[PDB]
DNA sequence: AGAGTAAAGTTTAAATACTTATAT
DNA sequence: TATAAGTATTTAAACTTTACTCT
């Protein structure tokens, strides 16, 4: 019955974890990407940012993988490609073909009207809303395992789920209690 | 051994709950409270991760919270061996599962408008324009999102100037525990939105 | 005094891995 | 030990702080 005709989502980063199955020496891997940064003291992974699909990836000497900053799964899939690729280049064999899992995504939104807080977070269930320390209202939803940051503008944020369709679930049991009254 | 490594850690932060209190000069009740909820973070394993100084300070804030005493904190973070960003953690941490909801946290601007007048020395005459200033600002949609205590020092900014017992964007700052660029953001907005008219400043 | 500002900091989630403090 | 939390990376929302400049 409430109308969401209005709401509306735009994905904004995509992260995931890469097994790419080999070992790998990390301080010969610091060429195959320029832009990298390496201190074992503080990070134990390479730190390198691909400039094609802007994505951040982190390399670990076990052969596991994190990609972050994607907007698309198919952004992923062709820096995993890349990498894969310099790699053999190198001297490098895979037991395996990678093996890619997405473990979060983040969305932005709109719900298109404005919210007081205050009012929300009377009646809202699993919410906190701390003003002092940070300006929107913190919604936890058990399932999908999920959180969105309601805003007085309307806007979200909605992180933690694997998919736009799990997001969109979150976002209908937040706008399902919005509605009670 | 004859006391359990509990009960000395027990003992360590009640030393720590009672140098607070005293320092803030907090009432009994207050120090009950914070007391009754360290207990129950305990007992539900709330301590593992964080410091016992991060959760001590955090359990006398969520008790001045809950008991409607108007203590910003920053007097707290002042005197506890931690910093804002750490006990700020705690706090949401215990509150969540403590089940400290919002409403039962919540303290009116109402009460801080009195205790910053307090320290202010300014008259019934400005706090009443400022709670006036206050439930205008709530009515129209404004204060969702910003920072409770930048709002009250913002109106009583204004209220000061308008009812002639002037105080300055600094003076509120300091005693409501924000910066002047937050007072002045929150002024512009005000006065702006609500039509205000102003002598000088 | 105070207008004003840009950039940095604050929050949410996840996987990687390597450290440090502590519950039991 | 098995637990958590911190270290690093991304990303939007919108708010405060920082560190000044210019009146």
């Amino acid at each position: 019955m409430v109308d969401m005709s209005k709401v509306k989502l735009r994905i904004e980063n995509i992260v995931a974890s890469v097994d790419l199955f080999a070992q790998l020496d990390l301080e010969k891997v610091l060429d195959l990407c320029p832009n990298s940064k390496y201190n074992p003291e503080e990070f134990p992974g390479i730190i390198c940012h691909l400039d094609d699909p802007k994505v951040a990836l982190l390399i670990f000497s076990s052969g596991k993988l994190v990609v972050t900053g994607a907007k698309s799964v198919q952004d992923i899939e062709r820096a995993v490609a890349k990498l894969a690729q310099k790699l053999k280049s190198i001297g490098v064999k895979f037991k395996r073909a990678p093996q890619i899992d997405v473990q979060n995504m983040v969305f932005s939104g709109d719900i298109g009207r404005e919210f007081n807080l205050d009012v929300v977070a009377l009646t809202l269930p699993n919410c906190e809303y701390e003003p002092e320390q940070f300006p929107g209202v913190i919604y936890r939803v058990k399932e999908p395992k999920s959180v969105i940051l309601l805003f007085s503008s309307g806007k979200i944020v909605c992180s933690g789920a694997k998919s736009e369709a799990d997001a969109w679930e979150a976002v209908r049991k937040l706008l399902r209690e919005l509605d009670k009254y | 051994m004859v006391s359990d490594a509990a009960e000395r850690n027990l003992a360590f932060a009640l030393s720590e709950l009672d140098r607070i209190t005293a320092q803030l000069k907090l009432p009994r009740h207050v120090e009950e409270e914070a007391a009754r909820l360290y207990r129950e973070a305990v007992r539900k394993g709330l301590i593992r991760g964080r410091s016992i100084e991060s959760v001590m300070a955090a359990c006398v804030y969520a008790a001045c919270r809950l008991l409607k005493v108007p203590r910003t904190l920053d007097e707290i973070a002042d005197i506890a061996r931690v910093d804002k960003k750490e006990i700020g953690r705690s706090y949401r941490f215990i509150a969540r599962n403590l089940n400290l909801t919002p409403k039962k946290l919540f303290v009116k601007p109402t009460d801080y408008v009195n205790k910053f007048a307090d320290e202010l020395g300014l008259s019934e005459k400005v706090r009443r324009r400022a709670i006036e200033i206050l439930d205008e600002a709530y009515k129209r949609g404004l204060t969702s999102g910003k920072s409770p205590a930048g709002l009250v020092a913002a109106a009583l900014y204004i209220a000061s100037l308008l009812e002639g017992e002037k105080r300055t964007q600094r003076e509120v700052a300091e005693v409501a525990r924000v910066t002047e660029v937050t007072v002045r953001n929150r002024y512009k907005e005000l006065v702006e939105k609500l039509k205000i008219k102003v002598p000088i400043a």
